[PDB]
């Protein structure tokens, strides 16, 4: 989930992605219409 | 006790603006408890309702005439007058103006909806 | 808009003679109608309101009924000062309107 | 790296609303009961429950 | 080109900080802010247009925003971007500003209204542009070396990433009823509107005329707008219309990735 790898493909040009993040909703606050969402950040970014 | 007495010649020109003024006696337009209508009775043809007005200036009028009737009001005159343009020959009868309470009743027993008191007329000529 | 109709559209009927007068509406208007009474060269004057109580003043001989959409204004007893002509009006929903009226005659 | 796409939600008043699954990766659903929103106007829906 | 933008139309959204530490509803608002250069560029999206007039014209120095149910236009004078010092501003196309600005904690925008009004927005953000080679410098050197680096290109050509627009929900409006002695009036100004009230009868309609409900007070009726003839962005900061969407068309993003030095 947040390491090298998360996200892999095996052509630039392909369509197949498998992904292994985390995501899950939550409760939305009083009196506001908006998607809140809980999830780990990115991992190639770290390795950089 | 209110009553109602009206002032404005009945004779006009065809085309030309009628106007109908009716002057409160023994009360006041100041009231907001209180309605202030038009009507009219064509011959051969019972009242016709032309519309109300309220004592701020709240309006609403009939479909067929609201392209033309303007109603007003003259607090300091304690009056209500009608101003009806592009008068036609067929707009000869004879006007009553009348007053009616407005409140929030309940139990659908109350005397909201029916007009208490009315004035004297007049018999209005549209002619050249 | 709430379409009114009475019938009869004349009332001819000799002294002490039961009057009945019928006023029907195209839509329901439930408890909301009342009856004017006009005399020659004056405006009508309400007597009955609530479609079956009467005006406070106003002699008792003078009652309505029906419900729904058709009501009907009975007097009592006709009198020589109760030959006038005579409308009902509702009010329910706007635009208020009148009926067409009826004339009361000697017979 | 990579992105995340949120549509628009649903708000759905006096009743009750389902969802169905999907072949999407990562795809999630969830409902919520007991919501009030508000606009710049004023209340969004007539029912308050 | 900004043939695209013909048929679409401005929004108002939620804003966390108004300038005073309070929520507000603001014509400008903030979507996500993307930071995928090497050399430290920012892009970001708004809810507002810029460089076209209410009637489809095309004009540099006009923006167009939303008011009360309707547009109206504004001078691009007044757009201003900071991130604790201010930032400079690049190029500009409808929804997106590119823009180059110091290392900070916060973001805000605004401009300036019709009427002489100002708003704004923030939001948190960290911003700290990455290092290229074996030294942290501060400026452009004089005399040095040249290293492979990435940047944004200024071209307004399509691309191939897009984004769609969809029909708008009903607006409420608490406005429109006004009381006056034991009755409820609605007044229109040239619109439809659509209301229910829960008093008896149960009335319910569609009007485009005036109208008077008789023995049904206020605290029991509501009302909106709802015929349109606009699309509209489908942001995740409004509700859906109905419960599948009908998409009417997509425009697309600007400004793609290319290979540059440094």
């Amino acid at each position: 989930p947040g390491q090298f790898g998360d996200i892999q493909s095996r052509t630039p040009e392909s369509k197949d992605v498998y992904a292994n993040t985390q995501l899950v909703l939550q409760r939305p606050a009083a009196g506001t219409v908006h998607v809140p969402y809980s999830q780990a950040p990115s991992g190639f970014k770290y390795w950089l | 006790q209110v009553q109602l007495q009206e002032s404005g010649p009945g004779l006009v020109k065809p085309s030309q603006t009628l106007s109908l003024t009716c002057t409160v006696s023994g009360g006041s337009i100041s009231s907001d408890d209180y309605y202030w209508t038009w009507i009219r009775l064509p011959p051969g043809k019972g009242l016709e309702w032309i519309g109300y007005i309220f004592y701020t200036g709240g309006t609403y009028y009939n479909p067929s005439l609201k392209s033309r009737v303007t109603i007003s009001l003259d607090r300091s005159k304690n009056q209500f007058s009608l101003k009806l343009s592009s008068v036609t020959a067929a707009d000869t009868a004879v006007y009553f103006c009348a007053r009616a309470p407005e409140t929030y009743c309940s139990t659908t027993n109350c005397y909201k909806g029916y007009f208490d008191s009315w004035g004297q007329g007049t018999l209005v000529t549209v002619s050249s | 808009d709430i379409q009114m109709t009475q019938s009869p559209s004349s009332v001819s009927a000799s002294v002490g003679d039961r009057v009945t007068i019928t006023c029907r509406a195209s839509q329901g208007i439930s408890s909301w109608l009342g009856w004017y009474q006009q005399k020659p060269g004056k405006a009508p004057k309400l007597l009955i309101y609530a479609a079956s109580s009467l005006q406070s003043g106003v002699p008792s001989r003078f009652s309505g009924s029906g419900s729904g959409t058709d009501f009907t204004l009975t007097i009592s007893s006709l009198q020589p000062e109760d030959f006038a002509t005579y409308y009902c009006q509702q009010a329910n929903s706007f635009p208020r309107t009148f009926g067409q009226g009826t004339k009361v005659e000697i017979k | 790296e990579y992105k995340t796409v949120i549509p628009s939600p649903y708000v759905k008043c006096c009743g009750t609303a389902e969802c169905k699954d999907k072949s999407l990766p990562d795809y999630s659903c969830k409902v919520f009961t007991g919501v009030y929103p508000f606009m710049w106007g004023g209340a969004y829906c007539f029912c308050d429950a | 080109n900004f043939n695209v933008y013909k048929a679409t139309r401005p929004y108002l959204a939620h804003c966390p900080d108004c300038g005073e530490g309070h929520s507000c509803h603001s014509p400008i608002a903030l979507e996500r802010i993307r930071n995928e250069a090497t050399d430290g560029t920012l892009k970001i999206q708004v809810s507002l247009q810029i460089g076209i007039k209410t009637d489809d014209s095309h004009d540099w120095t006009k923006l167009r925003y939303m008011d009360s149910h309707t547009p109206a236009d504004a001078e691009r004078a007044g757009l201003l971007v900071r991130t604790s010092a201010p930032c400079t501003i690049t190029g500009t196309m409808g929804h997106f500003i590119l823009a180059r600005c110091p290392k900070g904690e916060t973001l805000t925008v605004g401009f300036t209204d019709s009427r002489k009004i100002s708003h704004t927005c923030t939001h948190p953000f960290h911003h700290e542009p990455p290092v290229i080679g074996r030294e942290r410098f501060h400026s452009r050197p004089q005399h040095g070396k040249e290293l492979p680096c990435s940047t944004y290109v200024q071209s307004t050509a399509a691309t191939a990433e897009e984004i769609e627009v969809h029909m708008p929900p009903d607006t409420p409006d608490r406005t429109l009823m006004t009381q006056q002695s034991g009755n409820v009036k609605i007044t229109v100004n040239g619109q439809t509107v659509r209301y229910k009230c829960n008093c008896g009868g149960s009335n319910e309609g569609l009007t485009t005329t005036d109208k008077v409900i008789n023995n049904c007070k206020i605290d029991q009726c509501h009302a909106a707008v709802t015929n349109h003839k606009n699309w509209q962005y489908n942001s995740p900061l409004v509700p859906r219309n109905a419960e599948l969407g009908d998409r009417k068309g997509k425009i697309h993003i600007p400004f793609p990735l290319a290979n540059v030095t440094c």
